[PDB]
């Protein structure tokens, strides 16, 4: 589990950029306010 | 829901956003679609199961 990826963003990187914020993510219409539905941690981990 | 059943919606035209927008629905989900994107596309038929 050492080993992830960010799965959500509001925008594609340009290139040889780079994001290090683990700021939550509005998937769709939820309030969200840094807390759920559409609520998403923007990182996965690939659990090889 | 071994024998579900089918209803038809044909042309019309509407808003989808409310399918998660309303209070109503615990879950929603699309396959092929994005939520938002419902309100500019177009389909020959649409088929509630």
């Amino acid at each position: 589990y050492n080993y992830l990826f960010r799965l959500f963003r509001k925008s594609n990187l340009k290139p040889f950029e780079r994001d290090i914020s683990t700021e939550i993510y509005q998937a769709g219409s939820t309030p969200c306010n840094g807390v759920g539905f559409n609520c998403y941690f923007p990182l996965q981990s690939y659990g090889f | 829901v071994y024998a579900w059943n089918r209803k038809r919606i044909s042309n019309c035209v509407a808003d989808y956003s409310v399918l998660y927008n309303s209070a109503s629905f615990s879950t929603f989900k699309c396959y092929g679609v994005s939520p938002t994107k419902l309100n500019d596309l177009c389909f020959t038929n649409v088929y509630a199961d």
